[PDB]
């Protein structure tokens, strides 16, 4: 009463538990140790141990990624807590948005654009792209861009876009004072006769952080404008009517 | 215990039943004012099941077994004993489940992120809707639901389907079966083109997506785009559901026959139904 | 209505992206297609190039003809009418050889002799197919994990239709070419070896592709949640994490005590798929070789 179906079903649940061991500790190579809410390292850490280190090599010369390896936000963090045991909020202490934290928040990605398979920016302004067009849809440059305070805050000037997604991935918006803002194409509503961004008041869009480069945009600043723009869900809803 | 990037989220706020009373975490877990209801539903309706686990006289989990209330019963309430406790059981996951879908939701709005997951997730609530209530109603008794235990389920699918022959037959679960197995194939293709790719030959630097697009260019002739593979794996997958949803809440409902029989349309069509030779003449 | 991200808004257009070169052989690369604006709503709009090859053309051919030899038994099956060809499609059958003549390659051509041809070229075409999927990632540099999940689906179907006949004795164990008559197989196998719910294989097949669905929702939809922070571009995430991979491991953190990363989801994802041709190969193939009656067997083993 124990055959070869009988072996194999009880190899497999074995196996079956080693690999869930080895899928769990693979996507440990990010975040942890743990830690205390003060920051240093967590007393319990769970049953499953640390993953040894692996390396990426990075192409176009930038460097070696080694995951899991010393982790720091490298970054100041604007937050108190708000209780002495662990499990409770962390409360801002300044401008959440302006700050980057909660909903926020960016992480410190590198502050050099992402590159395609060539080297060469992956996302450029239409108007640097050679041949690069609006082929279906409404065509959103020159509409006015409205707030959820229903306010227009600029007008569209370009379209930002993957080349090798062939995507639309930001809108360059012209400001009050002629400076321009990036917005991320998945907070937008292209209209007939305006862009609407739910996410943001009028009055927050010349504090969405600006770029350094006219034709490029890094994975720093990248994270910096998606992560306050998706902010002003939460922190511009009093102005959400 | 936080991860290290975890702290600077952990802000108040995105509640949608409570204000603050109820915004915090258990170790990982956070809590809500749906953590709450999930916590409540969930324990009463396991403390029932154990309560039908005495009446049944076993603690065997493989033979543990909740059944309905006889079909006699209609849509009437029954005896405890007699199909009650499957009835508050099932009102208990239910209000687990979408409890479970409203504390997503308020885990979306305080890290700023779509709502799509509990979307999703929804699409498996409304199935399981469709088994043990909106079947069972339009078809005038709680006891063509299926009975909460491990092997008596799926004594329940085998009865359901074996009722209506081979219910392979029925086109909407033919259309459900094309989406799992599509979806499970998009699923191995798409974790094993990221892998290819993060993970390169030995002696390699770590690809790009261009090499992905290129590699399944070279193979299929098209590259679907790495936002076009994360819609269509939940497309695939939700659809699998509605098209699961679909071929049962028609079947005892306004299709009673053999399944096949369906099928005898197209073969019966005047114009060829007595030509003959073939498989049908 | 917030926007979704699940059709495009705006589609943009730009020069035909040629591809990476890496060791690609050139010579066997077609050119660029075409530009779909209707696939553009959904993910890329440009077709092609293709890449052929030898092992390319040789699984095509041998592929095409596969499927022309059940088709020539099918209008041989009509009397070679048209109309009882469209009514009858998917009644038609190319059975394999009667229990009667073994693993013996001597059936008549019209009682299963052409079953056996058809079975020879579809076997070429799939094993050539996988010899590509191995070359086209080699070609690029890349890891081999496509060939590898191709080969646990190949895995199921080396199981139906050729290890476990073999071991049973005869052809006529396989699966039959025909749509209603392979779920007609289907159902009769079930029947025959004593439920294939009390198969545990057949089970845990179940769990992984139920499962399969669960995750791709899960991950797909996590994904969308995060393309507002870029989230779709997962390598350069893997590379140097964003908000975008932390906020969707939190999601999952908060909701249920534990997350993945952006690498590590997938490999839960081709674990995931892989193990539902792996064990269903595994439960066939013990079916009638050790286990004639999973429902009796599983009485006797819990
Ligand atoms: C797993 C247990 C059974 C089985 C049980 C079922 C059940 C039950 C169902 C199917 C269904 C299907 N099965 Mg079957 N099937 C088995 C083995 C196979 C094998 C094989 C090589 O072993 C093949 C080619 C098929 C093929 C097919 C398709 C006809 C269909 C959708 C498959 C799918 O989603 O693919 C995912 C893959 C893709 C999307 C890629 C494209 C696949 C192409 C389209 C497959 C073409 C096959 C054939 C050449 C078509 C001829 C069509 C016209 C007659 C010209 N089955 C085994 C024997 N199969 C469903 C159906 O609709 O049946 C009518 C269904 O309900
Ligand atoms: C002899 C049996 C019959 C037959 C009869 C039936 C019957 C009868 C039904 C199906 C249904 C299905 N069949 Mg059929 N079927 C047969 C053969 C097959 C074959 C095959 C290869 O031969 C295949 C692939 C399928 C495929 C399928 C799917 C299309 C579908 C099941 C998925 C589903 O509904 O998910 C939907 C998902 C859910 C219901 C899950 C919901 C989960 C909830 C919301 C959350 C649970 C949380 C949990 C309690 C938490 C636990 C604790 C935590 C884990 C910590 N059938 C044969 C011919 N089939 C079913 C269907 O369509 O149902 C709608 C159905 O009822
Ligand atoms: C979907 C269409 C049919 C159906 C047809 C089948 C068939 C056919 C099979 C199963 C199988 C299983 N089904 Mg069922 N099943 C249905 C409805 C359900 C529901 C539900 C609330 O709707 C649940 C919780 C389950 C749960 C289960 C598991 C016992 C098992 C593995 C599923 C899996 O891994 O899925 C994918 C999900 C995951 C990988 C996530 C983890 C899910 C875990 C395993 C759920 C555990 C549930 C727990 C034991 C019971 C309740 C919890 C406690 C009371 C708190 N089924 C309906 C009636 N199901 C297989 C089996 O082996 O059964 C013995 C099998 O062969
Ligand atoms: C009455 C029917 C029986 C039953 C009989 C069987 C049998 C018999 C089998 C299954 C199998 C399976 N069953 Mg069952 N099944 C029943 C009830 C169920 C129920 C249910 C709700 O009750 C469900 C959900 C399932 C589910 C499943 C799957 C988990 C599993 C098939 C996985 C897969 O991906 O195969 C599909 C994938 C493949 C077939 C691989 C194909 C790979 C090849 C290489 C593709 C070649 C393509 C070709 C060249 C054409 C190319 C065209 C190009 C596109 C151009 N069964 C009942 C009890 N089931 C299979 C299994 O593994 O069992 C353990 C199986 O053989
Ligand atoms: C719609 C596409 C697929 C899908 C999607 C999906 N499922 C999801 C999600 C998504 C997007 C989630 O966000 C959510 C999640 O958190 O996953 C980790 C979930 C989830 N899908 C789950 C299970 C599950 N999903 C399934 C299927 C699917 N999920 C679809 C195929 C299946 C099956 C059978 O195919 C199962 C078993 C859970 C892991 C989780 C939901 C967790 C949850 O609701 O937790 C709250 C409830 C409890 C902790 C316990 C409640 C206990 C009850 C009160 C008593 C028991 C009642 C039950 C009816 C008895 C059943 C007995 C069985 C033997 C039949
Ligand atoms: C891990 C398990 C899942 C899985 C995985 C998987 N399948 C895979 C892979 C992987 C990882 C591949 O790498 C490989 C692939 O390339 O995918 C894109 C494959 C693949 N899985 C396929 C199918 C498939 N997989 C299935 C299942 C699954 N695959 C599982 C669910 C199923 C079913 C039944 O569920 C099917 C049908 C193919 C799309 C592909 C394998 C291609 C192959 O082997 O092709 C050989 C045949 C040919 C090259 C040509 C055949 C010709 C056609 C039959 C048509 C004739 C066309 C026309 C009408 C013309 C006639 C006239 C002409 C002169 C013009
Ligand atoms: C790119 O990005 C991505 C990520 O990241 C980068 C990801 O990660 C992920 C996520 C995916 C993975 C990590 C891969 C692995 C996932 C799967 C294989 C899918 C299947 C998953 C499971 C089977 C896990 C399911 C776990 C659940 C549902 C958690 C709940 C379980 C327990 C708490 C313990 C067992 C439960 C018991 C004993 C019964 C239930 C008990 C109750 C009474 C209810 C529990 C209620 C809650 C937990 C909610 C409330 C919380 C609390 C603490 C309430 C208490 C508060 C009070 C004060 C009362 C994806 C998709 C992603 O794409
Ligand atoms: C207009 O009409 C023309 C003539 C042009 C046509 O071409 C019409 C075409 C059709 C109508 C096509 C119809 C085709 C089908 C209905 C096909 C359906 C096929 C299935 C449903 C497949 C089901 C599963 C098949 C399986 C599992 C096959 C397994 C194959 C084996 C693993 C291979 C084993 C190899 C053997 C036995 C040969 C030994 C050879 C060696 C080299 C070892
Ligand atoms: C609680 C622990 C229980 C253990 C039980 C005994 C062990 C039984 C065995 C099962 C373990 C199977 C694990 C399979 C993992 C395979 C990983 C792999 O294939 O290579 C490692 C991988 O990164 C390299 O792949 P890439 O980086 O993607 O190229
Ligand atoms: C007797 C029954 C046992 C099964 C019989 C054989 C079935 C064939 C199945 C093969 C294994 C399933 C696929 C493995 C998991 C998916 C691939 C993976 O994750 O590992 C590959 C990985 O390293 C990368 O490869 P390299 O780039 O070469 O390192
Ligand atoms: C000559 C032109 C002929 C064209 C014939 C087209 C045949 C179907 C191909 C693909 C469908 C979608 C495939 C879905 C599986 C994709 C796996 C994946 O992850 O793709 C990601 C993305 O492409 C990059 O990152
Ligand atoms: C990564 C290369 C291949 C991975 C190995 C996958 C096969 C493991 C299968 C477990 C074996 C259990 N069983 C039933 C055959 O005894
Ligand atoms: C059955 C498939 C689900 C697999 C469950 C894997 C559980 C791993 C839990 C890891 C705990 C992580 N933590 C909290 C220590 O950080
Ligand atoms: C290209 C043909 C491939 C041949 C491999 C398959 C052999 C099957 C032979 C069928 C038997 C016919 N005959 C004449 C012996 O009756
Ligand atoms: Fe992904």
């Amino acid at each position: 009463n124990f055959d070869l179906a009988s072996l194999a079903i009880y190899s497999f649940w074995i196996f079956l538990a080693g690999l869930i061991y080895y899928l769990q500790t693979e996507n440990m190579r990010e975040g942890y140790p743990l830690e205390n809410e003060d920051g240093t390292p967590a007393a319990n850490q769970g049953p499953f141990p640390l993953p040894k280190p692996k390396t990426f090599i990075l192409p176009h010369g930038r460097g070696t990624l080694t995951v899991p390896g010393p982790e720091s936000e490298d970054r100041p963090i604007a937050l108190a807590r708000t209780a002495v045991s662990e499990g409770f909020p962390h409360a801002p202490t300044g401008d959440p948005m302006k700050d980057g934290v909660g909903p926020a928040s960016w992480v410190a990605r590198r502050d050099l654009p992402e590159l395609d398979g060539h080297g060469h920016n992956k996302i450029k302004p239409m108007k640097a792209a050679a041949g690069f067009h609006v082929s279906a849809g409404k065509n959103p440059i020159g509409l006015p861009v409205r707030g959820c305070d229903l306010e227009i805050a600029g007008k569209v000037v370009d379209i930002w876009v993957d080349i090798p997604e062939q995507m639309a991935r930001f809108l360059e918006v012209e400001l009050k004072d002629g400076s321009t803002r990036l917005l991320p194409m998945q907070m937008v509503k292209v209209q007939s006769n305006r862009v609407h961004v739910n996410a943001l008041s009028s009055d927050l869009f010349a504090g969405i952080p600006t770029i350094k480069s006219p034709t490029e945009v890094t994975l720093l600043e990248e994270d910096k404008i998606c992560g306050y723009v998706a902010g002003g869900l939460m922190y511009a809803a009093p102005k959400r009517k | 215990a936080l991860l290290s990037f975890e702290r600077k989220y952990r802000v108040p706020g995105g509640t949608l039943v409570g204000g603050n009373l109820f915004d915090f975490w258990v170790g990982p877990f956070y809590v809500g004012f749906f953590g709450v209801a999930t916590f409540f539903f969930a324990a009463l309706g396991i403390i029932l099941i154990a309560w039908s686990a005495v009446l049944q006289g076993t603690w065997n989990p493989q033979l543990i077994s909740v059944y309905p209330p006889a079909l006699e019963y209609g849509l009437g309430g029954a005896p405890l004993a007699k199909g009650g406790l499957w009835q508050i059981i099932t009102i208990c996951a239910t209000g687990a489940f979408v409890s479970w879908a409203l504390r997503e939701v308020e885990i979306c709005r305080k890290l700023g992120i779509g709502y799509h997951i509990p979307f999703a997730f929804a699409f498996a609530i409304l199935a399981y809707l469709t088994l043990v209530l909106f079947r069972p109603v339009m078809m005038g008794a709680w006891g063509y639901a299926f009975p909460y235990g491990i092997w008596t389920h799926l004594d329940w699918v085998s009865n359901t389907g074996y009722t209506y022959g081979n219910f392979h037959y029925n086109p909407a679960h033919m259309i459900a079966i094309t989406f799992f197995f599509t979806n499970a194939l998009a699923l191995a293709l798409h974790g094993a083109l990221v892998l290819s790719a993060a993970n390169p030959e030995k002696g390699k630097e770590m690809r790009t997506p261009d090499h992905e697009d290129t590699f399944f260019r070279d193979l299929v002739g098209y590259s679907i785009g790495t936002l076009g593979i994360h819609r269509l794996g939940l497309l695939l997958s939700l659809s699998a559901v509605f098209f699961s949803a679909l071929c049962m809440i028609i079947t005892g409902t306004i299709w009673f026959d053999q399944w096949v029989d369906w099928w005898q349309w197209w073969v019966k069509l005047p114009w060829w139904a007595n030509i003959p030779g073939g498989i049908n003449g | 209505a917030e926007y979704q991200n699940i059709f495009t808004q705006v589609q943009v257009r730009g020069p035909a992206d040629l591809g990476m070169t890496e060791d690609v052989n050139l010579a066997n690369r077609s050119g660029v297609g075409p530009f779909s604006t209707l696939l553009g709503w959904f993910g890329n709009a440009q077709l092609g190039p293709i890449y052929l090859g030898s092992l390319g053309v040789l699984s095509l051919f041998s592929g095409l003809m596969w499927f022309f030899t059940i088709g020539i038994w099918f209008w041989y099956q009509a009397g070679w009418n048209p109309a009882v060809f469209l009514r009858d499609l998917f009644f038609f059958s190319l059975e394999p050889p009667a229990p009667e003549y073994g693993l013996s390659f001597a059936a008549p051509l019209k009682e299963g002799g052409l079953w056996l041809i058809a079975s020879f070229f579809m076997f070429v075409a799939v094993w050539s197919w996988w010899g590509r999927t191995y070359l086209r990632a080699q070609a690029l540099g890349m890891g081999k994990h496509t060939a590898w999940a191709f080969l646990s689906a190949i895995w199921l179907w080396m199981v139906l239709g050729f290890i476990r006949p073999i071991l049973m004795g005869s052809w006529s164990e396989a699966v039959p070419y025909g749509i209603f008559s392979h779920l007609d197989w289907t159902n009769n196998f079930s029947l025959v070896h004593g439920n294939l719910h009390y198969n545990p294989f057949h089970g845990l097949s179940i769990a992984f592709l139920y499962g399969s669905a669960l995750l791709f929702a899960m991950h797909g939809a996590t994904i969308l949640a995060v393309s507002r922070f870029g989230g779709e571009r997962e390598l350069e995430q893997i590379a140097d994490r964003g908000t975008a991979a932390e906020r969707a491991a939190l999601f999952w953190r908060w909701t249920m005590g534990f997350n993945a990363t952006m690498e590590g989801i997938h490999r839960w994802a081709i674990w995931m798929a892989v193990l539902v041709t792996l064990t269903g190969g595994i439960g066939i193939l013990l079916s009638g070789t050790v286990v004639d009656n999973w429902y009796v067997w599983g009485q006797n083993h819990g």
